[PDB]
């Protein structure tokens, strides 16, 4: 058993900073890493990248890089996810997950909770 | 063997140092290449020795906050304020980068590569950190890690930055605080092989990203260890050959 | 020449059944006391803190696995005595050989496959051989018995 | 060759049937080791047995071996129509030397026989433009190998230019053989429509075959 | 680089379909489905491999460039959207309707 | 052959992939000059002056790094060692006083 | 449990070079012994010689200890147990009779009495050696004729003619045609030519469902030259199935 | 039938001393390794937290009691040695039946009391006999000593 959960709906006007939560409970939240996804409606499911979150490693795609902005905090097992100036091409909504095992991480078996986001 | 080799347990984030060398050619290893989730270990020929000071001479000072006990911290500073530092030579460390790059491309397409500053994370990961002398450093490596590798003088001064509260293995709200060190400190490794991580997002003009790794230490020791493998012996086996239990006759 | 020479430990891994078969006294020793003889002679060193400040880190390592090495090692042992031949090394016994084990022939069984090779192709079938040979010792335990107590 | 390996031997079906090795004591045999192989003309050969006594791995033991002083010796029983092959011998010892064997056209006796299946193929419109005319006579499913060749044409003897060949074994352990006659379309065209003679078991097959259909 | 073919992806709960996905290099296959509400859900780990509370029907089985994924005995549950994923890249995906 | 027997050997050459607990050799020069206290080597044995090693002639074993418990085992015992020698240091728990600080030049 | 392929039919003349090699699969190719023996039809299959893989002992025949040498590359790993390796033997100052079929054998044991004596085989790669040119499979095809008119076949297939050296090989519908197969070997003219057919066996009710064609081709020529066999002909016993 | 067929772990504790006489192995074994075998194959279960922490407080239950397991084990073993018969199970001496230890007959001891029963019966001597075998051996270990030395 492993839940995860988020914010809700937060809408804002383009040109504009974001953020949004993501805890997460059921295994040692250090060792197993973390990633995020822009499931667009209609488009192909982009994938934004992963997170280590014993230090804080991680890894973005170029078309987020720079815009983007990951984080987290294990004093609240919680994921952050920053954006910055915003268009209508990112305005679906994102989820958090993580891999089946620590030992892989591109099997996502544990997925987030719906999070509505306006522009 | 019954022991391995001795390995110096160094705690680094981003090169490694004092470690054992390449044998012919400078190498790297992967579990999968294509898994941009995983740390691409290169290991060198030659090693790159890198001076690296904290240049302030300390007055060490103990505050007895008791019983028998005191707290030692620095009094004052003898002398100039100063910045720490870490000096390699950048013509050997960038003729060390073709040697990378050679077999980067053996790995990868012969396509043209790039290395870049770490896209995020704690100090710890961010910067290459660590004890010189008995004070833990952490330099800041935009510079040995900026630049593009095609087919068709001085040297470098990383900027430092000393901590002394810190946490190794990210532990359980438990810190340690590094007294001060006596004086100035001035410590020499030699870069072995180091850690990088792939950004997995292929580009048109990209081409393929890598920046320094480090966010977990078990490699560390497989840097190491991977020569290495543990077996149990099992001496006990059946086998048959023609010969009774000699009791024909009792 | 070659059987009256040095070889070293674990040395027959990949030599043929049959030339490993000199070579046990190698692999047949420090099963224990491979450690024990260099623990001892090692530790005795000019120390004078062997166990300073009670037990530590490597404390417990070591004695978590002192013990397993002797209760390891007097398994087999437990095994050459419940089989009727702690002579080690090699003994034979009245349990036949089923060929369902293996139905392959004698030349090729010491003069092309290696023990690692061969305890593999064997393995499934070990517990259900060494289980005859326990029935071996007790049927002659038994025959022995009953001629004790006529004579 | 060396050695003196019995040259023809036979045996009826369900016996069996030896052969035999021979030579000077350099050759043969004793302190020497015998080997023996299943070595078939057109394929790749096969082992039989080896210690002498010991058969080589997934044999059958039919197979059976001896060796005297003298000579050495192969039993092979119980026999089987697939082992219509030629063996060879050896003799060597531990640190060398396979000095091979004379070889063994071996006889499997006391099988039903059968009669041939002929296809006369002649040759085509393009074919004849390079320009060569060539009649391939074909004959197959029939054992033992044994066929004589007579072309005729304008139904006279045919001396000038005869292609003939040596049945070899088909995949299914029966034998197959092919025929063929160089000519030119001077003489090919206009020869009062052609022929092809074989046979087996004593009685003869042929196909006569047209020019100009 | 994924080529999850085809598109249209339309029929009746008494019958079956197979959904493929071509690549140029190697890797670990998956696959997934959305629903009302619901997000997407994991079915495949490996590739012959199944998820939690799948049933036979769930077959996988192509060793080579075009790997499938077929579900017979079609349901009211099976509509969505599926998409095929190796390593960081994702397939078009194709939504299945009512 | 001949009536064929089962008979039982000790001290074949066979092993198994497998983890168990290791134990820890120290240097002469690093243990004889004090050093005080450094991590928790001083609990260590000494290793052999002769650095024993045997070739294996004829084998090709299986090896891979990243599945390797001796790298699950270092940590782990990395880990414990420093957390033991710093059990007993002095605890800087009342420091956490509000800190007025000025800044140098 | 293995397999070792050879060398390809390497054409060359009395007086030069010609390098035979041989590379495993599915064994240790260190802990076995490497075999020569040819088949010369003068002289029967004479062995060459055998060589170790691990120790680079060797044990030449006297008739060509002067003439040949024997060389081992090293061996690749494939798993704890198995691997690939190569070996070779070249001859020099060559004559008429060194032809034949060429086979390449790993050993029996590893140790014992018949160590080196051959147990796996090769392919047989054949070898020709004379000083006249090289000439290519002329590949057309054959007016279809009946086997059986009781049963109901249409028997066809594709001929070849004037070709030099051996072997040539043909296969149906690139591999991709199974039973009905049926071929045979070539024999030498006054002139000095090799020449060799092939056949296929199919009835002659359904013709134009499935489609064949035969991919003839050569090693020492270099060409893969196809044909098809025209079924618009007039025969004796094909006339009366249409 | 019987006596090669199945029985189990102390199955024989009410059977005769006769009976008992061929189901040794079962309790002739297990003595070691009963729990070496089991607690080295149900502890490699996937946990990786052997020894994790430390030891803990079933931490010494177990090594306090393995390194008892073996010493009591080593014990019956080093009474087989200085006996001179380390064969096990069934073992002849020179040290004849003092029959102040049990004035009763062959017959019945065999077929009618247990083993149980009867090292009761005979608890309060095994003392002095267990002595006598020891002086039997070393008589034995002299006279062979003596014959050393002349041959
Ligand atoms: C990769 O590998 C490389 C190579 O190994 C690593 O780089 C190495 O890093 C280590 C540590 O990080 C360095 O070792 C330390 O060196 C310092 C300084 O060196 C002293 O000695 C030099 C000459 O060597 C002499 O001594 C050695 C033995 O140390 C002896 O073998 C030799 O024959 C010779 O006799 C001096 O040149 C040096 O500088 C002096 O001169 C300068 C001007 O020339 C002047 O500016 C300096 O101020 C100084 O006067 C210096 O004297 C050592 O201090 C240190 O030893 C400390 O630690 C041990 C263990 O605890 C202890 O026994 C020592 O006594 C000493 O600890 C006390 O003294 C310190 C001052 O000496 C003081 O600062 C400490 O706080 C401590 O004080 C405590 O004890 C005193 C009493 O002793 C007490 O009064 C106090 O109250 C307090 O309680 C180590 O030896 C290597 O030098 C360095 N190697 C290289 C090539 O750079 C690299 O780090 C690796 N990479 C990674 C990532 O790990
Ligand atoms: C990490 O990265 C890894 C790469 O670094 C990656 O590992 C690789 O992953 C792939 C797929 O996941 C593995 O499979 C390969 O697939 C090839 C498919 O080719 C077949 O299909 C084609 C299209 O259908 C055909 O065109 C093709 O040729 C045929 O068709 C032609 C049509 O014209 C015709 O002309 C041809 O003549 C031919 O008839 C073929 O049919 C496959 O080819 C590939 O190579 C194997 O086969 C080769 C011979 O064709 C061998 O030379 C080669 O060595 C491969 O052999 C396999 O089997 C051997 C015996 O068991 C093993 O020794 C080999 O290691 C290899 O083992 C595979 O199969 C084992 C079966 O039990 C299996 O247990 C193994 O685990 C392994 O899967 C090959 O099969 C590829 O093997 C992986 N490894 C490598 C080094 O590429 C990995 O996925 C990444 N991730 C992780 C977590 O590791
Ligand atoms: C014992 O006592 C305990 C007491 O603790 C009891 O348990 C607790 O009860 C709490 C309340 O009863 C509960 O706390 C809250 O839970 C909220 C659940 O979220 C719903 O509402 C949000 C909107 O607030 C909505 O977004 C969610 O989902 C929408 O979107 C999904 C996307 O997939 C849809 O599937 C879904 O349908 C839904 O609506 C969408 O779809 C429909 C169509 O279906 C459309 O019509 C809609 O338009 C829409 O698109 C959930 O439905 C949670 O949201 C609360 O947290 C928010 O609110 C607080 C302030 O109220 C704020 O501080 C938070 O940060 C968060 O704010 C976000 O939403 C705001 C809008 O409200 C927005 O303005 C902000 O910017 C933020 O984005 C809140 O946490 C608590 O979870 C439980 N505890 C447990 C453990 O269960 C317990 O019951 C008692 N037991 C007994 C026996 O008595
Ligand atoms: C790793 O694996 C490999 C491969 O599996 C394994 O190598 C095998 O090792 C076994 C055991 O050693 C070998 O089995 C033996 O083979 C002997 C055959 O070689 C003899 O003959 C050679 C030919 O000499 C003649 O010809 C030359 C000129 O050609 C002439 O000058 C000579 O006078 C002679 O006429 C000879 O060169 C060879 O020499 C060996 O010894 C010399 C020293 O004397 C040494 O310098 C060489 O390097 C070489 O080792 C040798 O004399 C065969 O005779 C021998 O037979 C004896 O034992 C068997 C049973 O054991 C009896 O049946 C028999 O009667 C004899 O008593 C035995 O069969 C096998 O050939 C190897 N195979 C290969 C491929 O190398 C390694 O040992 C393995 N290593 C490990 C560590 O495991
Ligand atoms: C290494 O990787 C990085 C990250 O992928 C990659 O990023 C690009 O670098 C260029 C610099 O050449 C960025 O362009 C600008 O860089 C300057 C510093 O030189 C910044 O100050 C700029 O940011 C500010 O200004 C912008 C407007 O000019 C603002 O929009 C912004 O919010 C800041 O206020 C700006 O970043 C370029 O933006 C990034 N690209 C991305 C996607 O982030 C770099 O090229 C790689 N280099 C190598 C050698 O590999
Ligand atoms: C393990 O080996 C034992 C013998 O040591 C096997 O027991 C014997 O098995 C044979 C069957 O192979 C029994 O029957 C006899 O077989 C021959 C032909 O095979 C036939 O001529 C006889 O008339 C009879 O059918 C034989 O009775 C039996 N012996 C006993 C004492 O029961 C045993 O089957 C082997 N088991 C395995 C798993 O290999
Ligand atoms: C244990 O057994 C030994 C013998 O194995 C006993 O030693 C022997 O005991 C007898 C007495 O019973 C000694 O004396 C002889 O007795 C018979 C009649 O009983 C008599 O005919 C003889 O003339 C003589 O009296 C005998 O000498 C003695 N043997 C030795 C070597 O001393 C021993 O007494 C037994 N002890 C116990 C506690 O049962
Ligand atoms: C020279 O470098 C270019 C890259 O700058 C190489 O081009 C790559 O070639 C590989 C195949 O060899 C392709 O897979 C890549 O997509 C190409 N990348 C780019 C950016 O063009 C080129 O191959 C190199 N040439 C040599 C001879 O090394
Ligand atoms: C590589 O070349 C591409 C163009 O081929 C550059 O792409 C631009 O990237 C910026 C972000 O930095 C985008 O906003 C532009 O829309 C992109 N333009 C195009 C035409 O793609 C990219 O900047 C180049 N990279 C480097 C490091 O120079
Ligand atoms: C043992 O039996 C298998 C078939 O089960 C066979 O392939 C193998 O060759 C046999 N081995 C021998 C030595 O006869
Ligand atoms: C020994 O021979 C058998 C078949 O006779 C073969 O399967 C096995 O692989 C051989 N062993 C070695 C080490 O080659
Ligand atoms: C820097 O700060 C110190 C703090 O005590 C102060 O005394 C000094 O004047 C400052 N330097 C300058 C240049 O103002
Ligand atoms: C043994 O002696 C006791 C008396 O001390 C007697 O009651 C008992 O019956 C005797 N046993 C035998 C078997 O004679
Ligand atoms: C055996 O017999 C004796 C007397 O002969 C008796 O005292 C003893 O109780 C009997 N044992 C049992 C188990 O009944």
């Amino acid at each position: 058993q492993v839940q995860l959960v988020q914010s809700g709906g937060q809408m804002k006007k383009p040109g504009e900073s974001m953020r949004i939560s993501c805890r997460a409970s059921g295994y040692e939240f250090i060792d197993c890493t973390l990633n995020w996804i822009r499931l667009a409606p209609g488009k192909r499911p982009e994938w934004m990248g992963w997170l280590k979150p014993r230090g804080g490693a991680v890894n973005y795609c170029r078309p987020l890089q720079g815009r983007v902005t990951m984080t987290r905090d294990v004093y609240s097992d919680t994921a952050f996810l920053e954006l910055r100036s915003l268009t209508v091409d990112d305005t679906a909504v994102y989820f958090c997950t993580r891999g089946k095992n620590c030992d892989y991480n591109w099997d996502f078996e544990h997925w987030g909770r719906g999070t509505p986001v306006i522009v | 063997v019954q022991c391995t080799h001795g390995i110096r347990p160094v705690v680094s984030t981003q090169l490694l140092l004092n470690g054992s060398l390449a044998e012919e050619e400078v190498v790297i290893r992967s579990d999968n290449f294509t898994n941009n989730a995983k740390t691409i270990i290169v290991q060198l020929k030659e090693s790159v020795e890198i001076n690296c000071t904290r240049p302030n001479n300390n007055t060490r000072k103990s505050i007895h906050i008791g019983p028998g006990r005191a707290f030692y911290t620095t009094g004052e500073i003898i002398g100039d304020i100063r910045q720490a530092h870490c000096n390699i030579s950048r013509a050997k460390w960038n003729d060390t980068l073709k040697q990378i790059v050679i077999k980067l491309r053996e790995q990868f397409e012969n396509k043209t590569i790039v290395f870049n500053h770490s896209s995020g994370g704690d100090p710890e990961i961010v910067m290459h950190s660590f004890n010189c002398g008995g004070e833990f450093f952490y330099c800041n490596s935009t510079q040995l890690f900026n630049s593009t590798w095609n087919n068709n003088g001085n040297t470098i001064t990383l900027p430092c930055r000393i901590k002394q509260i810190i946490n190794m293995w990210q532990e359980i709200g438990k810190a340690m605080y590094a007294p001060p060190i006596r004086g100035q400190i001035r410590c020499s490794s030699n870069i072995t092989g180091l850690l990088l991580t792939r950004d997995g997002c292929i580009n048109e003009n990209g081409t393929e990203i890598f920046r320094p790794g480090g966010g977990d230490m078990r490699d560390n020791w497989r840097s190491e260890l991977y020569k290495y493998k543990v077996v149990k012996i099992e001496p006990l086996g059946v086998a048959p050959t023609k010969c009774k239990r000699r009791v024909v006759g009792r | 020449g070659i059987g009256a020479v040095f070889l070293g430990f674990l040395g027959a891994a990949g030599s043929t059944m049959g030339a490993a078969s000199m070579t046990l006294t190698v692999q047949a020793r420090l099963l224990l006391s491979g450690i024990v003889q260099q623990q001892n002679n090692l530790l005795r060193a000019p120390e004078a803190q062997e166990r300073m400040l009670q037990l530590t880190v490597w404390g417990i390592k070591q004695l978590q696995a002192r013990v397993l090495a002797v209760e390891r090692y007097l398994g087999d042992q437990q095994l050459l005595g419940i089989w009727g031949c702690s002579g080690k090394l090699i003994c034979c016994t009245a349990v036949p050989w089923n060929a369902s084990w293996s139905n392959k022939s004698l030349d090729r069984i010491w003069n092309n496959m290696t023990w690692m090779e061969w305890e593999r192709e064997i393995d499934n079938y070990t517990s259900e051989i060494y289980t005859l040979i326990e029935e071996s010792q007790n049927q002659q335990e038994k025959n022995e018995q009953e001629l004790l107590e006529l004579d | 060759s060396v050695l003196t390996q019995s040259a023809s031997v036979s045996g009826s079906l369900g016996q069996s049937v030896t052969i035999s090795c021979t030579g000077p004591n350099s050759v043969c045999c004793s302190h020497k080791s015998i080997s023996w192989y299943q070595w078939p003309p057109g394929r790749a050969p096969t082992l039989i047995i080896y210690e002498d006594n010991e058969r080589a791995p997934g044999i059958s033991p039919r197979f059976s071996g001896y060796k005297s002083y003298w000579s050495a010796y192969l039993t092979i029983s119980d026999l089987r129509p697939e082992d219509e092959t030629t063996y060879y011998c050896c003799s060597y010892t531990h640190n060398s030397g396979c000095v091979f064997g004379t070889g063994t056209k071996v006889s499997v006796l006391g099988q039903s026989k059968a009669n041939p299946s002929v296809t006369l193929f002649p040759p085509s419109s393009e074919e004849l433009q390079a320009n060569k005319a060539t009649l391939v006579c074909l004959i197959s499913d029939f054992y033992p190998g044994a066929v004589t060749v007579a072309w005729k044409a304008d139904s006279s003897p045919v001396k000038a230019g005869v292609e003939t060949t040596t049945p070899s074994k088909q995949s299914n352990n029966k034998y197959a053989a092919s025929s063929y006659l160089s000519l030119t379309p001077e003489q090919w065209k206009s020869h009062r429509s052609y022929s092809c003679q074989v046979t087996h078991e004593g009685s003869t097959v042929e196909k006569t075959v047209a020019p100009t259909e | 680089v994924l080529t999850q073919s085809p598109g249209t992806l339309s029929l009746s709960p008494g019958e079956t379909a197979i959904i493929s996905c071509r690549t140029s290099q190697y890797g670990s296959l998956a696959w997934y489905q959305q629903r009302p509400g619901q997000a997407p859900r994991l079915v495949i780990y490996s590739g012959s491999t199944r998820a939690a509370g799948i049933p036979d029907r769930f077959s996988g089985s192509r060793w080579g460039p075009d790997y499938n994924l077929t579900i017979s005995n079609l349901e009211s549950g099976d509509f969505g959207v599926y998409y095929c994923q190796q390593y960081e890249f994702f397939g078009q995906g194709t939504k299945v309707q009512v | 052959v001949e009536k064929l027997w089962v008979t039982v050997y000790y001290g074949v050459p066979v092993w198994k992939e497998a983890t168990t607990t290791l134990f820890c050799a120290s240097d002469a020069k690093a243990y004889d000059t004090e050093v005080h206290n450094v991590w928790a080597t001083h609990a260590c044995v000494p290793t052999d002056p002769n650095p024993q090693e045997v070739v294996l002639e004829n084998v090709t074993e299986h090896f891979n790094m990243w599945k390797n418990n001796m790298v699950e085992q270092m940590q782990e015992d990395i880990i414990s060692l420093w957390d033991q020698s710093l059990k007993p240091c002095v605890k800087l728990t009342p420091l956490c006083v509000t800190l007025n600080c000025k800044d140098v030049n | 449990q293995g397999q070792l392929v050879q060398s390809g039919a390497e054409l060359k003349k009395p007086g030069a070079s010609v390098k035979i090699s041989c590379k495993t699969s599915g064994y240790r190719f260190n802990f076995y012994h490497i075999n020569w023996i040819r088949q010369t039809a003068g002289r029967g299959p004479e062995w060459m010689g055998w060589i170790s893989p691990y120790s680079g002992d060797k044990n030449l025949a006297p008739a060509f200890q002067d003439r040949v040498i024997m060389t081992t590359d090293t061996e690749v790993p494939v798993t704890s147990f198995t691997s690939t390796g190569a070996a070779y033997m070249e001859i020099r100052n060559l004559k008429f009779d060194d032809t034949g079929t060429y086979f390449c054998a790993k050993g029996l044991l590893r140790d014992g009495s018949s160590t080196w004596l051959p147990y796996l085989w090769g392919q047989g790669t054949l070898l020709t050696v004379s000083s006249a040119s090289t000439k290519g499979p002329s590949v057309f095809p054959l007016a279809p004729s009946s086997k059986s008119t009781s049963g109901g076949t249409a028997a066809l297939g594709c001929l070849v003619k004037d070709y030099f050296p051996e072997p040539v090989t043909v296969s149906w519908n690139s591999g991709a045609l199974t039973s009905g197969v049926h071929t045979f070997p070539a024999v030498l003219q006054s002139s000095g030519l090799y020449s060799l057919s092939s056949v296929v066996t199919v009835p002659s009710s359904s013709l134009g469902t499935q489609t064949y064609i035969c991919n003839v081709n050569h090693k020492p020529s270099n060409t893969k030259v196809d044909k098809r066999v025209e079924p618009k002909s007039c025969d004796k016993g094909l006339e009366v199935l249409f």
